């Protein structure tokens, strides 16, 4: 039901236990040094084996 | 209901995502306290 | 504590007191050896 000016699809691969780091305000190797989400992130995270 | 009554203590102990919640608790509390004071003062000034 | 050869049972959990020293917490939160590093009422980085 919604429109947006832009959408960004950020694609990458991690291990299973690190999927939890892809969320707002998370800590660890991934969230710190690889890919950081903002605390006010508005979007979707999709992950599959 | 915050972890401390001091604001710097929260800032020096937590990261922004959680310090936000704690500071929201303090802000709510103190703002409520100020409104109380101002209302009392309005009424008292009316009496004066 | 971390490099202890043998650990105690949960019912008889060991307690070590740490005092009068400099705690380099980086050695812990920068280590890749831990599955769970969960800090309550404090942020690990701030510990320094």
């Amino acid at each position: 039901d919604l429109c947006f000016t832009n959408v960004y699809a950020d694609s990458f691969v991690i291990r299973g236990d690190e999927v939890r780091q892809i969320a707002p305000g998370q800590t660890g190797k991934i969230a710190d040094y690889n890919y950081k989400l903002p605390d006010d992130f508005t979007g979707c995270v999709i992950a599959w084996n | 209901g915050a972890i401390s009554s001091v604001l710097n203590d929260i800032l020096s102990r937590l990261d922004p995502p959680e310090a936000e919640v704690q500071i929201d608790r303090l802000i709510t509390g103190r703002l409520q306290s100020l409104q109380t004071y101002v209302t009392q003062q309005l009424i008292r000034a009316a009496e004066i | 504590v971390f490099n202890a050869t043998r650990f105690a049972s949960v019912y008889a959990w060991n307690r070590k007191r740490i005092s009068n020293c400099v705690a380099d917490y980086s050695v812990l939160y920068n280590s890749a050896s831990f599955s769970t590093f969960k800090c309550y009422g404090v942020s690990p980085t701030k510990l320094n």
